[PDB]
């Protein structure tokens, strides 16, 4: 006699190509200054159906998205004058805050090595997205 | 769908900075005194669904106080802020509490000691006991370093929804679709000495 | 727009429009809400707006409109009441009283407009504070009378009385003059007998009503101040501890009342009163056990469930039990019939202590400390609590928070990682837990050992194995170091280490290894006594720490470095001597292999390693041997240095990093060696100062070629790091130097030559605040020996730094702080330097001091006030000489007025005590006739007029113009009091506080300043 026993991130279809801790800034053009957007893990995610690679970054603790955009082939990583461990680039369509919006981002890392590794991986992703 | 939250405390304790950090991720270094009140919606995603706080960030300076306790009307929760580097701000906590609970008789309230990132702390941990008899939750926080920055909202969400096991969860991440760049490149990033 | 109509007072107030604006503000959003807010604030702040209040109260259909009208009135009453014609005072009183009566008599309104009624009650209380009892003698009798006519009115009267009590006794200190507070306290005290009668009658005749709760709420306030006889000579304690504990609606407030009762002023020889104190506690504990939960109940689970008001209740029970017992447990310890009660109350505390809630745990832990500290000393007590203490041992050991030293933690992925940041908010918690556990160990060392060793057995056998469990245990074990005898400690530590070693063998993988390693490092670092007695063991421990310095786990690696220096700080003597059966002192072995040992460490970790070596080396007190050890230690950085100095004489980013790390290494070693560092400093000093100059030139060149933005570049930041570290090295050495003659004769002139002109002749953005910091230590240590050097320092930094910081309060924050520290020490140590200044520069110095005390930044503000006080003292000490006479003629009234300004502007409340001290000094100089010359101009006042008379005239005029709403008599009376009290700081300060109250309102009573 068997006794009767007692009674969605959207990231499930994606491969993590690369992950690194980072601080993200957005450039306020009007007031000519950089503003922090979030600190946390920056991931490169490859969609297993479309093979398209995006940047997805979430803030520590609250887990709120601070970057969500395709790593476009036409983007270019440029240095910031103040830093040897950061890149700046223009993004034409980021959907972190909802509607697609253009930004000038800067992303800073724990070290130059991390920044350099990121650049390499970034450019790898661009080639994937080209195919 | 939403809860009215009033944020009170002495001028310069970091109320507006704390809220801004939560709204946009930014850290505002400049002290621009709040004039009366500023209202901001703030949403968190939890395992029990979205919770929306309508944050009434009030002026701490007497000369900019505006409607004062008039702001507290129908608040469902609150944060009382002080600055652990300024003893007078802790001394004034009972005054803010008094004015608040006279209007809001039975709401969950979190007491926050801000600026714990600053080396020379003045309000000793052992001194902070006002919350005990008043049934306030207490946290050491820093809007600058983000130390415990999520705790006040997490506690409040748990009390308001009535679920001790409520947790923040990751938002769903929907598929995503000139030489102002030169200015950006030649404007130094702030706080280049920080770990990140 | 439409909404702005209410701001036009030339037209009648459209109440419909007001209500729309108010609704838009409270229930609207976005731009509209923001516009409405601004309109309402302007409306509220209009000085005739109070004249619209009655109209709003009569005709409005919006409760928030009426609230705002009451706020407008509140502002009028608290600030301008005595400015009103009397008929307007009578009128406002009548329509507030009438509105309250009207709202209470309509049941629907009473039930549904609590916010508005409460606001009305507070507004009435503001009127009472102005009018009562002198112009309202029958308020209390009539309040009492009205209570019998209606339950609604009776209830609301309880709210009024509660608020009144708060405003008079709880919140008067900051908001009323000493005289007015006394008047109101006396007035309430005189009529309390009748207030209590009403209160008690209500409590007798009711059980669970809103009226009962309101009455108890008022009682809670009264207990802050009423005589104990109202509590002990009536039957009120029985009612509180029985009847009102039974009903949950009254239980919350009743428990708070009983907590305050437990704090009443109470005779200590009165057997009867002792009986009553035992009885109410007994009653209360009985009600808890029968109506709420038995002593065996799982309060941890109850709290976590968070039903209804359970968390608040349990919080309040903790507060009640800890408050009562801390004061009264002695009453329960001797009578065998009270033993069960004593232990039951403590058992509830044990259960409460298991609750997961940090702030609650701190409250119970505070009580446990109170208990165990008492049991440690008081004869024949500890045995009573042996069962309670045994349970408490378990609670503490199982809830030990991570020590600051343990740098590994589990992340959300289940990985044992290095912490991101320090857990700053658990530093005090750990200290508090350690303190109780130490006491508990002393109280029964056998029990504690048995608990720990057996818990350890269940880790190794597997039954209770978890990171959480091995952690808390290990932390607890480390935390009791010092509590055992050396012999017991020996056996105990041995057993613990073997078990941890065994545990490491059995639990493999990088996560398990990191946890067990963190725990062993913690324990061994906590027992240096043991280490000192067990050389073989110590040596092997250190060698293992060296292995961990090659760990790919960064947490373990970093902890190994900290553990190494922690051990060395206590055990250094054992590294410096040649141990039995060793071929050399271990320090020799350490220095030799330093390159290999530190190869995988980050630079700051390498510097920590070198600093630890410095600690050991300074144990060698024979000079020749110590200097050789130092030379040996510095071999690698000195070789790197020598080659860089050679090449520099013939600066890419890699070289700049190498240089910075060389100097940082020297700073590290100098920090631990202090005075003993001198020979190493001598090896690098002159070439180091030459490098400072070379680096300064490169920075200047880069700024010239690239612009100010250059200072943000990695290159320039690296060059400035070199300069900063050189300054830090010199500062560090001079702060610790014992041979000050060498400092002056060898170090100082080359330093000043290298740093001062460079600072002066750089653009503001290229100046290092660290220069000022270095100079402060120079002046502090040898200022008395280098008067011309101090003058040079002032000339080079004073005016140019002042110009950087005197345009606002925010720019160059580090320069600001260091600048005033430097001025403070120069003023203290080498005052002559200021005497040497030209008059225009000395004027700037006075300006700079006053500028400092207008800062809200405490660093600056405090130093500014201190400089001012020290300056006055310096001038006074000169006696009757031209310089002092000119100083007073030029600056006495500037200091007096500037001090008054910051005292009275409400933006510098943190500085009150030091401000008051400075003012008192300044006033006492005149009333002691320590100022030789007349302060007044030749024809300003009649010849031969005393400075006392002229000071009063000056101050009266100053205050008359600055505070024109004050009466002449108010100002005269204040000044009379203040000047008379200029030898009595405590009283002087009270008079200042009274003045600060009076300036906020109209018609303050001038006799207030006669307060004794
Ligand atoms: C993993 C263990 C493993 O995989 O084997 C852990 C995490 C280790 O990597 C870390 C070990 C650490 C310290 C050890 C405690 C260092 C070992 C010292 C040692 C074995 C010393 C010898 C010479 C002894 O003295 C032994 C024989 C003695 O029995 C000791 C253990 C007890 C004493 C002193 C007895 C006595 O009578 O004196 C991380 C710092
Ligand atoms: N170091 C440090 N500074 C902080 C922190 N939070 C805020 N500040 C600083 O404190 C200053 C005042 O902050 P702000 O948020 O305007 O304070 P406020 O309580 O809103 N003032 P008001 O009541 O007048 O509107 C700002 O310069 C801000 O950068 C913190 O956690 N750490
Ligand atoms: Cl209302
Ligand atoms: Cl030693
Ligand atoms: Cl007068
Ligand atoms: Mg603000
Ligand atoms: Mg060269």
């Amino acid at each position: 006699i068997h006794f009767e026993p007692v009674v969605k991130t959207m990231e499930e279809d994606e491969e993590v190509l690369y992950k690194v801790r980072a601080k993200l800034f957005r450039f306020d053009k009007d007031a000519k200054e950089w503003k922090e957007r979030g600190t946390g893990d920056c991931k490169f995610l490859k969609n297993k159906k479309t093979n398209k690679v995006r940047i997805l970054m979430r803030r520590d603790k609250t887990l709120k998205i601070c970057a969500n955009h395709i790593i476009a082939p036409e983007y270019t990583l440029k240095p910031n004058v103040g830093s040897d461990r950061s890149w700046v680039y223009a993004c034409t369509a980021d959907i972190a805050e909802g509607e697609a919006e253009a930004f000038t981002f800067a992303i800073r890392f724990g070290s130059k090595e991390n920044a350099d590794k990121f650049k390499e991986e970034f450019e790898k992703a661009q080639e994937i997205n080209k195919k | 769908v939403q809860f009215k939250l009033v944020l009170v405390g002495d001028g310069g304790t970091g109320k507006t900075t704390f809220v801004k950090r939560h709204l946009t991720g930014e850290f505002e270094k400049k002290y621009v005194a709040t004039l009366g009140v500023e209202v901001h919606p703030l949403v968190f995603h939890t395992n029990r669904g979205p919770i929306k706080f309508n944050v009434w960030d009030t002026a701490g300076q007497e000369k900019f106080g505006g409607l004062r306790d008039g702001y507290y009307i129908q608040a469902q929760c609150a944060i009382i802020m002080f600055d652990v580097t300024s003893r007078v701000t802790y001394k004034n906590v009972p005054n803010w509490h008094r004015d608040l609970v006279r209007v809001c008789e039975n709401i969950p309230i979190v007491l926050c000691g801000n600026k714990v990132d600053i080396k020379d702390r003045k309000v000793k941990a052992k001194s902070i006991v006002f919350h005990r008899k008043k049934n306030l939750q207490y946290y050491d926080i820093s809007a600058k370093s983000n130390y415990n920055f999520e705790k006040p909202f997490l506690w409040l969400a748990r009390k308001l929804i009535g679920d001790p096991n409520l947790e923040f969860v990751a938002m769903p991440a929907l598929a995503p679709p000139e030489h102002d760049l030169e200015v950006a490149q030649t404007t130094a990033l702030p706080d280049e000495d920080d770990d990140l | 727009g439409a909404m702005e109509g209410i701001l036009d007072f030339s037209n009648d107030l459209d109440i419909a429009l007001l209500d729309q604006v108010v609704s838009t503000f409270y229930q609207g959003s976005g731009v509209q809400q923001k516009q409405a807010q601004e309109i309402l604030t302007k409306f509220q702040d209009n000085p005739d707006a109070w004249q619209k209040a009655d109209q709003i109260l009569q005709f409005s259909t919006n409760p928030q409109s009426k609230f705002i009208a009451l706020s407008i009135l509140d502002k009028l009453i608290t600030r301008k009441w005595k400015l009103l014609p009397n008929d307007h005072r009578i009128g406002i009183r009548n329509f507030v009283v009438g509105m309250i009566i009207s709202m209470c008599q309509d049941d629907e309104v009473f039930k549904t407009q609590k916010n508005l009624i409460n606001k009305s009650d507070l507004t009435l209380v503001q009127i009472l504070k102005q009018e009562w009892p002198q112009n309202w003698p029958e308020f209390i009798p009539e309040l009492i009378g009205s209570s019998s006519s209606s339950v609604n009115v009776c209830e609301n009267n309880m709210i009024v009385l509660k608020l009144l009590s708060e405003e008079v006794f709880d919140f008067s200190a900051e908001q009323m003059t000493q005289a007015k507070a006394l008047h109101l306290k006396n007035s309430m005290s005189k009529e309390f007998e009748q207030i209590f009668k009403l209160c008690f009658q209500v409590l007798e005749q009711g059980s669970s009503s809103s009226l009962i709760v309101a009455t108890l709420e008022s009682l809670l306030r009264y207990l802050h101040w009423i005589p104990y006889r109202y509590i002990y000579e009536t039957n009120i304690l029985e009612l509180l501890s029985t009847k009102f504990m039974t009903s949950p609606d009254t239980r919350a407030i009743t428990l708070k009342c009983l907590t305050e009762v437990s704090n009443l002023k109470i005779p200590q020889d009165n057997d009867l009163i002792k009986r009553q104190t035992v009885l109410f506690f007994q009653n209360t504990l009985q009600q808890i056990a029968t109506s709420v939960m038995p002593v065996t109940a799982d309060l941890k689970a109850t709290y976590a469930n968070a039903n209804g008001n359970d968390q608040s209740f349990l919080q309040d029970l903790a507060m009640f039990l800890t408050t009562y017992l801390a004061r009264n447990r002695a009453l329960l310890e001797s009578d065998e019939s009270l033993r069960e009660l004593l232990l039951n109350a403590h058992q509830y505390l044990i259960q409460l202590s298991k609750i997961e809630e940090r702030e609650l745990f701190k409250t119970t832990l505070d009580y446990w400390h109170n208990l165990v500290a008492d049991l440690f000393y008081e004869p024949l007590k500890k045995h009573i609590y042996e069962e309670i203490c045994s349970q408490l041992r378990l609670v503490i050991i199982e809830n030990m928070v991570r020590p600051e030293e343990v740098l590994v933690v589990e992340n959300d992925e289940g990985e044992i990682v290095r912490e991101f940041v320090k857990e700053s908010d658990t530093i005090q918690l750990y200290k508090s837990e350690r303190e109780v556990l130490v006491y508990l160990t002393h109280l029964n060392v056998i029990d504690t050992e048995e608990i720990m060793i057996s818990k350890l057995a269940r880790q190794i056998d597997g039954s209770e194995w978890s990171w959480h469990n091995i952690n808390t245990l290990s932390w607890a074990i480390g935390s009791i170091s010092g509590t055992m005898s050396e012999d017991t400690e020996k056996r105990f530590v041995v057993t613990v280490i073997k078990d941890l070693l065994d545990l490491c063998v059995k639990k493999r993988g990088k996560d398990n290894a990191a946890v067990v390693a963190s725990d062993i490092m913690y324990v061994v670092g906590q027992y240096p006594r043991f280490l000192k007695a067990h050389w073989n063991f110590l040596r092997t421990v250190i060698l293992k720490l060296f292995e961990f310095m090659h760990e790919t786990h960064e947490g373990v690696q970093d902890m190994a470095c900290d553990t190494f220096i922690k051990i060395v700080q206590k055990c250094k003597y054992h590294f410096v001597i040649q141990q039995p059966r060793e071929s050399e002192p271990f320090i020799q072995t350490i220095i030799r292999d330093i390159q290999k040992t530190t190869a995988d460490l980050q630079p700051q970790q390498v510097h920590t390693f070198y600093k630890a070596c410095g600690i050991i080396i300074s144990e060698e007190r024979s000079v020749a041997e110590r200097n050789r050890l130092l030379s040996d230690l510095m071999q690698l950085p000195n070789m790197a240095w020598d080659t860089i100095v050679e090449q520099s004489t013939a600066l890419d980013s890699e070289t700049v990093k190498i240089i910075a790390n060389i100097i940082k290494t020297n700073v590290a070693v100098c920090t631990s060696m202090g005075a003993d560092f001198y020979p190493q400093l001598g090896h690098i000093y002159y070439n180091m100062l030459q490098l400072y100059r070379a680096v300064s030139s490169m920075i200047s060149a880069q700024v010239a070629a690239e612009g100010l933005i250059a200072t943000k570049t990695p290159k320039v930041r690296g060059l400035r790091t070199i300069k900063k570290e050189i300054l830090k090295l010199v500062e560090t050495y001079i702060s610790k130097a014992r041979n000050l003659d060498d400092v002056v004769k060898v170090l100082v002139e080359p330093l000043l030559n290298a740093v001062l002109e460079d600072y002066m002749n750089n653009v503001p953005d290229a100046r290092d605040a660290e220069v000022l910091n270095c100079m402060t230590t120079v002046v502090e240590k040898v200022g008395h020996m280098i008067p011309q050097g101090v003058i040079l320092i002032l000339q080079s930094v004073f005016e140019c730094t002042l110009d950087m910081i005197n345009k606002d309060f925010t720019e160059y924050p580090e320069h600001r702080v260091e600048f005033y520290k430097l001025l403070k020490v120069i003023n203290e140590k080498s005052f002559a330097a200021f005497l040497e200044l030209p008059p225009a520069a000395f004027k700037l110095f006075v300006d700079a001091i006053c500028w400092a005390f207008k800062h809200n930044n405490r660093d600056v503000e405090v130093n500014g006030l201190q400089i001012a006080l020290d300056l006055v003292k310096n001038i006074e000490r000169m006696g009757n000489v031209p310089f002092a006479n000119e100083f007073h003629k030029n600056y006495f009234f500037i200091f007096v007025s500037e001090t008054f300004f910051v005292l009275t502007d409400s933006d510098h409340k943190s500085g009150f005590s030091k401000q008051a001290l400075l003012l008192m000094k300044l006033i006492s100089l005149v009333y002691d006739n320590k100022i030789s010359v007349p302060l007044y101009q030749e024809a300003e006042v009649p010849q031969g007029t005393s400075n006392q008379v002229y000071l009063s005239q000056y101050l009266a005029n100053m205050l008359s113009n600055a505070f024109p709403h004050l009466t002449s008599e108010q100002i005269a009376s204040f000044l009379s009091a203040l000047t008379k009290q200029c030898k009595d700081l405590v009283v002087f300060k009270g008079t200042l506080r009274d003045f600060l109250v009076q300036i906020k309102e109209v018609g303050g009573d001038p006799t207030d300043y006669l307060f004794a």
